[PDB]
């Protein structure tokens, strides 16, 4: 179901009810269908009508401070200039501000980890041990870009963090790329290696009743008495006299 | 006649050899001919369950109706595998019974190689067979109407709505002079022209008479319920000015039959309709004598709690099988008769439980049903009157509309192809039909030589001829009961405001009402429907739950 | 011929209120007896076209409205309620 | 099985056969038997060919079945798809396109590959808005809508079976919207109209599609406007006139907003100022660009302010037409006959500005102006002074929106007309005068 | 006698106060309970599956992970 974006780019598309820039008093150039991307974040530089403006992820109006500024660089200058507030000072790199991956607050609070959006990996310390998140230095298999939904954690010894909000399929074993002349070994970090988790969709019980074989001692009734002629004669019997079958009622029916 | 007495499965062959022998036993069959799975005595001190063909099972003989036996599928996959451990030759064949006893349509073995359709009787469907998966199978119309196009005698398709299934309703043609069933797959086909109405049919074949009769869900017919519909004085429609449907089912000429055939069934029966499966198992029950009679609450279902003659007692769904938790000897138990409390005690709870503050707990009769029909002035024609005088039972108004509108692509027709509501009764039935067989001018629209005898259901009225009470079946007729209604009915459809009754029982959803009389089912259950309480209520219901 | 409708009217519209604005002019130059004398010549109006009195005293009576005496509190209100349900609904 | 339909483009036949000597159900029992005893069959054709001169029956056997159209499920509400020529005759019961029960395994390798009919008009995927799965309601009640099943002979390429109903929605300007699905059998093309269904609240405006039931790939057509955009001021071809010179603006409903190209003051009839003063409506003969930017004044009203402002006169015959962007191609038009007084003076914005239920609702305002007081409604005697002025202007501009609503994008047979408190006694005499069924003004009233 | 206790049935992977269970995306397979990834001669290319499907002949690119169409490719671009 749809995002913040993707059912307003669908209202703009569809009906035309555009969104707009600035709220004081848009003239028809200022109005935009909002363009976005595989998911609903706002897609930095969408455009229309007048020209083209920049626009900040899950928000759609632009980002008043050439090239529009980059994330951690309006949000230092949003924090500092106290109108927004996650609770820190970002830190931005020092060429092509992405977010360098030790960020934390005044006086050393609790110092984390972060994606490229800057959001929690999960797992977190404290400024006795100063988080190293780091480059993989390990290509990705199969020719991928990032893995979605997650970072890798690097101390020389590198893993799979899901993100906030799954869980990794398989169990991320503690991999080594600790300068492995560039490779894995006995497990690769596979691509798309976690989705959202979703609800319990089967129910189910056992139990337990035997037999007591009454032509004397008989262990010998194995070929076509284990598969045939018994889970099966068992089974018949059972749903004959009604026991695989669940009949409650629906108000009366 | 003899085209299903010669194939009578015989089970009903061996009820009638046995029955007129005067003997302690007769077999039980279904309604399709074949055996019951409980088989007993007519004094109800031994019963047992049987076989396929007729022969016992090796040892089951309770002195009184079994709590379980075994299903026709879960005999003969017994009886395949213990041949295959017997003998030690395994066959690579077993069934696939679901749990409702009788088998699933798909039918193959464990590698699942070669799966085919299958009839509900067991014999393989001849032409089916696919490699691995039918998407869909034959039911049991389209199998009748093709082997007939291959020629198994019958030139008349046994007509069939939207799944395969029979209507309930089976009108062949008939030329009275030869008593030969009229050849309709080729009249239909070579004359399609001649197929505008009846006054454009009969000057066609002048010789030619519509005999309709009920039917069973195999096609077979009914004993003792079919009728010569005459088509002399039937006059036009507005319907003709309308393109020729597809087959025979969907033209004008035939609803207008099954019309005229199950308002006769009216005055005849108390029903408007064709018997359901629970009135002809409570009639031939009754015939033979012997024990377990059902029980049926003059809506064609099942009575829930069904008990036999000074024996077990239990209670039974809307299909004929037995409810597995309860079989109580003495009093009658008691199957959810109104007992919707606990169920919805639940839902109070669930919602009791679910969070705080009212962020969803908001939003979690149907809905638009109970501000436009019940209350806005379009429900009280039917349920209101004059005076006393209707006794109109509502599950034969819902009855009314379900039989009169099959579907909702002929209450888009009937509405769009009238101007005068007056007018409606005239291209609904071609002519006035309900005030011919109210006050009785119907002698000259019916005829002799259809099975249903009227000269000896005369006799014990002594009212009239063409030329208490017991009707087509096990039935209670009183007649100024039923004429009335009729009166009733025609008096309904000469309305403005049914006509905008109908305007919105269109517009009603599938999955709420499938068909009109589903809408009918759901209108008058809306009527008491209260809006609902406060979201936080949750009733107290008795130990086993009494509201 | 085939044309839906949706029609209604409100609570508010009196012929006073439609003639709020015709009031204004007269406030104006400034002339107190044109509101009594709209209000009789409004109640002259409310039976028949004719001005019939049997169905003018009819009508007074039921609405009742005949303490044009002192204030035009109740006589005010009144008569819009009859008007309206006459002209209106 | 039978199909449920009519008519095959990409019809590739495989044998055929004439026979007449034989019954019909005799001469279907060889029907069957000829395409079992054919290794790549995939259904046979049981139809009377030349029905009109009423042909013989063939049985021809078919290769591939490659677009089936004009199915017998819809009724015949909506047709966009063509049903066969009156040549064929599958429409009684013995008749019609007969296939297998499609099994996984396929015909054969020896037998010849089948293609399916080439695009006739090259289609561009930039041309058609892609849209998501999370835009749709399931609605198993919507009825102009159709089918056409492409089948499963095309095994691989489903961008060339999309190319191919998309190439059939590009030729019909009734299809806007083309959804398909693949299923066990063929790939279900379906086509649509405009079916929206829009959710106002105050906190946004959502809109999503109505559909039958759902599908994977959902294709439509972009938005379009009959309206020109030089210098972003909107203007439309009248027809006889020229072109007039609107107006726009952006107009906020909640959260989002729509930009209404409001075309104010547009002239029906020429000023009856003076010694044209209690004569007719004289339809007025402009050519060129209207100045149509600003409201016009209103007329005389009894009760006016002595306040002479140009806000009220008595030329009021002027249109205040209020269009939003892209609305639905047969739009809707609402009539509203409304003089105004002088309470607002000169203000540049319209008493009633009708865009807001021109933008809410999809449709088109014509909020409209007509003589009230003496200068119209005088009656004398039993001349060429009638005493129905006003009331044939409101004729005289329910005649110019049905003449020139197809220029702004509307369809004068949904137009509408509400007149607003005691206009509405002097605006519903139209409703009670039967005239012709051809020239009927209006087809709603509130 | 062990009683009645949540799982997750089809094709789904089975985490351990709430909604856990996951789709087991493309590239592997659900076995039993545990979705193994995809061998090194198949593929799977679609979420939530009991098996992966073949490749034409002589086909892959690494290991067993067999992630998509374009991933059971000739020796000729395994050539390095
Ligand atoms: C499909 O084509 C066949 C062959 O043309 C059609 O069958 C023919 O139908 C015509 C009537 O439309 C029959 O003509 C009739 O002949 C009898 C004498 O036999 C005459 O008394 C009637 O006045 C009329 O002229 C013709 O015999 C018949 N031929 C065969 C071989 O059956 C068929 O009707 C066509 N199907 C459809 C649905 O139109
Ligand atoms: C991966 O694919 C991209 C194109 O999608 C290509 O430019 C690049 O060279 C490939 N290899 C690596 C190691 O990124
Ligand atoms: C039952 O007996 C009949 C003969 O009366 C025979 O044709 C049929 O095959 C038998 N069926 C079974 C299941 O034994
Ligand atoms: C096979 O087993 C059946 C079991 O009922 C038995 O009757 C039969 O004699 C055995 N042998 C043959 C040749 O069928
Ligand atoms: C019905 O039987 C009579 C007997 O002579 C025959 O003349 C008539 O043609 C038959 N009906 C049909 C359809 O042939
Ligand atoms: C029944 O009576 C009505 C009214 O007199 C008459 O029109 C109709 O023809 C009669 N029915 C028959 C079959 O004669
Ligand atoms: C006018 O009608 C309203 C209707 O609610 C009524 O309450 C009111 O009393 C009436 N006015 C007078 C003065 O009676
Ligand atoms: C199948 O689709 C591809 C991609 O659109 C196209 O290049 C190719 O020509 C198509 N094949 C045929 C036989 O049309
Ligand atoms: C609008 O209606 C006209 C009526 O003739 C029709 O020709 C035209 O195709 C319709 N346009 C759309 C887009 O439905
Ligand atoms: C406007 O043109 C029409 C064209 O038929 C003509 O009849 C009419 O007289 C013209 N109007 C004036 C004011 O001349």
């Amino acid at each position: 179901c749809p995002t913040t974006c993707e059912k307003s780019r669908t209202s703009g598309l569809l009906s035309s009810w555009k969104q707009a820039r600035s709220q004081e008093n848009p003239s028809p150039k200022d109005l935009f269908v909002p363009a976005c991307l595989e998911t609903g974040e706002y897609a930095r530089l969408q455009a229309s009508g007048a020209g083209t403006w920049c626009v900040d992820p899950a928000s759609g109006e632009e980002l008043r401070p050439a090239q529009c500024p980059s994330l951690c660089n309006v949000l230092k200058s949003g924090v500092l200039s106290r109108r927004v507030s996650p609770g820190y000072v970002p830190a931005c790199r020092a060429e092509d501000g992405g977010f360098s991956p030790v960020q934390c607050d005044q006086a050393q609070g609790s110092c984390w980890c972060v994606m490229d959006s800057g959001e929690e990996v999960p797992g977190t310390r404290v400024t006795g041990g100063q988080p190293a998140c780091e480059s993989p230095r390990c290509p990705l298999p199969f020719n991928a870009s990032e893995v979605v939904g997650g970072t890798i954690l690097c101390e020389t010894q590198c893993q799979l963090l899901c993100r906030q909000g799954s869980w990794s399929v398989f169990p991320p074993g503690p991999l080594i790329c600790s300068l492995e002349s560039g490779r894995w070994e006995s497990q690769l970090p596979q691509p798309r290696a976690c989705q959202r988790p979703q609800l319990w969709q089967t129910i189910q019980t056992q139990g337990h009743f035997q037999l007591q074989l009454p032509p004397g001692k008989m262990c010998s009734a194995d070929y076509a008495d284990l598969l045939q002629t018994f889970q099966v004669f068992i089974l018949d019997e059972l749903t004959a006299r009604g026991f695989c079958q669940i009949q409650v009622k629906t108000f009366g029916t | 006649y003899q085209v299903d007495a010669q194939p009578l499965r015989p089970c009903e062959l061996q009820r009638e050899t046995a029955f007129l022998k005067q003997a302690d036993y007769v077999p039980q069959c279904a309604e399709d001919g074949s055996f019951q799975t409980v088989q007993c005595q007519n004094d109800g001190r031994s019963c047992w369950c049987v076989g396929a063909n007729g022969s016992e099972v090796l040892g089951s003989r309770q002195p009184g109706r079994p709590v379980a036996c075994l299903s026709f599928c879960q005999l003969q996959k017994q009886q395949i595998l213990l041949s295959g451990y017997i003998n030690s030759t395994d066959t690579s064949y077993l069934p696939q019974c679901q749990d409702s006893g009788d088998y699933a349509p798909v039918q193959c073995d464990v590698q699942q190689v070669q799966c085919w359709c299958v009839d509900a009787e067991g014999m393989e469907v001849y032409g089916t067979r696919q490699l691995g998966r039918p998407k869909r199978c034959p039911r049991s119309c389209e199998i009748r109407n093709r082997r007939l196009l291959h020629g198994v005698g019958d030139k008349s398709p046994p007509q069939c709505s939207a799944e395969g299934e029979f209507m309930p309703v089976q009108c062949k043609f008939v030329n009275t002079t030869d008593m030969m069933i009229f050849d309709l797959v080729h009249s239909y086909n070579r004359f399609p022209d001649a197929f505008v109405t009846f006054s454009s049919f009969q000057r066609r074949f002048p010789e030619v008479s519509g005999y309709c009769h009920c039917a069973d869900s195999q096609g077979r017919e009914l004993a003792e319920t079919g009728l010569e519909l005459l088509l002399d004085e039937i006059y036009d429609t507005i319907f003709a000015g309308l393109d020729l449907p597809s087959t025979f089912t969907e033209t004008t000429l035939y609803r207008i039959l099954q019309r005229r055939f199950l308002a006769v069934q009216s005055v005849i029966s108390g029903r408007f309709r064709c018997p359901t499966k629970c009135e002809v198992e409570r009639f031939t029950a009754t015939s033979f004598g012997h024990p377990y009679v059902p029980s049926c609450r003059r809506n064609g279902d099942y009575q829930a709690v069904q008990c036999q003659t000074e024996g077990p007692c239990w209670c039974v769904d809307a299909q004929g099988k037995e409810m597995h938790g309860t079989r109580q000897q003495g009093e009658p138990p008691s199957c959810a008769e109104g007992q919707s409390c606990a169920s919805e005690r639940q839902q109070a709870l669930s919602r009791l439980y679910f969070g705080t503050s009212g962020y969803f707990s908001q939003h979690d009769c149907p809905p638009t049903i109970k501000e436009l029909f019940v209350d806005s002035g379009l429900l009280r024609p039917m349920v209101e009157g004059q005076s006393q005088q209707f006794s109109v039972s509502e599950n034969l108004l819902k009855e009314a509309i379900r039989a009169i509108f099959p579907s909702r692509g002929l209450a888009r027709l009937a509405l769009q192809f009238t101007t005068n509501p007056k007018r409606l009764q005239q291209n609904l039935f071609g002519g006035k039909f309900l005030v011919n067989v109210g006050q009785f001018n119907l002698s000259g629209a019916l005829g002799t030589r259809g099975t249903f005898n009227f000269s000896q259901f005369f006799q014990q009225l002594g009212l009239a001829s063409f030329l208490p009470t017991v009707g087509s079946f096990g039935f209670e007729i009183n007649l100024q009961e039923n004429q009335n209604a009729l009166k009733f009915l025609a008096s309904l459809l000469e309305l403005p405001e049914f006509l905008l009754f109908l305007q919105h029982a269109i517009s009603v959803p599938e999955d709420v009402a499938r068909d009109l009389g589903d809408v009918m089912e759901t209108v008058l259950s809306s009527q008491t429907c209260e809006q609902t309480p406060e979201r936080l209520f949750v009733p107290s219901c008795t130990t086993e739950g009494s509201y | 011929v085939e044309v839906d409708l949706l029609i209604g009217s409100s609570q508010d519209d009196g012929l006073i209120n439609r003639a709020k604005a015709v009031k204004q002019f007269e406030e104006s130059r400034g002339r107190t007896s044109s509101k009594t004398a709209f209000y009789q010549a409004l109640q002259n109006s409310l039976g028949g076209e004719d001005s019939d009195a049997r169905v003018e005293a009819a009508a007074t009576w039921y609405y009742s409205l005949e303490h044009s005496t002192d204030d035009y509190a109740s006589f005010s209100r009144a008569l819009e309620n009859a008007t309206r349900d006459y002209f209106i609904i | 099985t039978r199909l449920p339909f009519q008519k095959l483009m990409g019809i590739s036949i495989r044998n055929k056969v004439p026979m007449s000597e034989k019954s019909i159900s005799n001469g279907f029992f060889e029907c069957e038997r000829r395409c079992d005893a054919d290794p790549c069959c995939t259904g046979f054709g049981f139809l009377n060919v030349s029905q009109l001169k009423g042909g013989e029956v063939t049985c021809l056997t078919l290769n591939s079945l490659g677009i089936q159209m004009c199915s017998e499920e819809n009724g015949g509400a909506w047709r966009i798809l063509d049903c066969g020529s009156p040549d064929i005759e599958v429409h009684t019961y013995p008749f019609g396109w007969y296939q297998k029960p499609i099994a996984q395994n396929n015909a054969p390798s020896f037998c010849p590959l089948v293609v399916l009919p080439s695009l006739t008009e090259k289609v561009s995927l930039d041309s058609w808005q892609s849209l998501a799965l999370s835009s749709v309601v399931v609605d198993p009640s919507i009825r102009h809508f159709d089918v056409a099943h492409v089948s499963t002979a095309a095994t691989s390429n489903f961008s060339a079976v999309r190319d191919l109903c998309l190439s059939e929605c590009s030729q019909h300007e009734a299809c806007l919207i083309t959804t398909l699905q693949t299923q066990p059998g063929a790939v279900r093309c379906m086509f649509y109209a405009d079916t929206q269904s829009c959710t106002h609240s105050l906190q946004g405006q959502n809109c999503r599609l109505l559909l039958r039931e759902e599908a994977t790939h959902i294709y439509r057509k972009p938005g379009i406007s009959l309206l020109s955009y030089e210098a972003s001021v909107p203007s439309v071809p009248i027809s006889t006139h020229g072109r007039l010179l609107g107006r726009s603006q952006a107009i906020q409903v909640g959260t989002s907003w729509k930009q209404v190209d409001q075309f104010l003051g547009v002239p029906y009839a020429a000023p009856p100022l003076a010694e044209r003063r209690f004569q007719a409506p004289e339809p007025l003969n402009w050519t060129g660009s209207w100045d149509a930017s600003k409201p016009r004044a209103s007329c005389w009203q009894p009760g006016t302010r002595t306040s002479t402002s140009p806000g009220v006169s008595e030329d009021c015959l002027y249109l205040n037409v209020f269009i939003p962007q892209n609305v639905a191609p047969n739009a809707s038009v609402l009539v509203f006959f409304h003089n105004t007084m002088d309470r607002e003076e000169s203000e540049g914005w319209p008493a009633i500005d009708g865009s807001f239920l021109a933008a809410v609702g999809n449709l088109i305002v014509v909020t409209a102006s007509y003589r009230v007081g003496v200068f119209g409604f005088l009656s004398s005697g039993s001349g060429e002074v009638s005493g129905n002025w006003g009331l044939l202007d409101q004729v005289a501009a329910l005649t110019w929106v049905q003449t020139h609503i197809r220029g702004f994008g509307g369809d004068p047979r949904r137009v509408s007309l509400a007149a607003d408190r005691g206009g509405a006694d002097v605006a519903s005499i139209h409703l009670l005068t039967a005239r012709a069924t051809n020239s009927q003004l209006f087809r709603r009233a509130v | 006698s062990p009683r009645t206790w949540f799982g997750c049935s089809e094709g789904f992977y089975q985490v351990l106060d709430g909604l856990g269970c996951v789709k087991c995306p493309e590239g592997s397979y659900s076995q039993d309970e545990e979705c193994i990834p995809c061998p090194v001669g198949f593929y799977q290319e679609q979420a939530g599956s009991l098996a992966c499907v073949p490749c034409p002949v002589g086909r892959t690119t690494i290991s067993a992970g067999a992630f998509s169409q374009t991933h059971c490719v000739t020796d000729c671009q395994r050539n390095e």
